[PDB]
């Protein structure tokens, strides 16, 4: 008797994600988290906790 | 004008002028897509559709 998911897990282009796409014509996936290692945190080392 | 020399003097007049319109067509073009006829009717899909 295992355990797992009972559903899938989704990827909608909404926001930021949809402008590259358009525009450039290349997408992204999860451009916040993109995001938040360039903006927001630039230095961080890749650790992986 | 009656005039009192030896002319013959003339009598009343009258006269027939005919009118008609001129037609005139004028013919332009609009080409629309292949993919803008089919995806006029579509709904409910992602934010990027």
């Amino acid at each position: 008797a295992m355990s797992g998911p009972a559903a899938y897990a989704s990827y909608v282009v909404r926001g930021a994600n949809l402008v590259t796409a358009v525009s450039y014509g290349r997408a992204m996936r999860n451009f916040e988290q993109f995001m938040a290692r360039i903006v927001d945190h630039p230095n961080a080392l890749p650790s992986v906790e | 004008i009656a005039h009192g020399d030896g002319r013959r003097p003339n009598k009343q007049r009258q006269y027939i002028v005919m009118k008609a319109c001129n037609k005139h067509h004028i013919g332009a073009e609009i080409e629309l897509a292949a993919a803008d006829i089919e995806l006029l009717f579509a709904e409910k899909e992602t934010p990027l559709d």
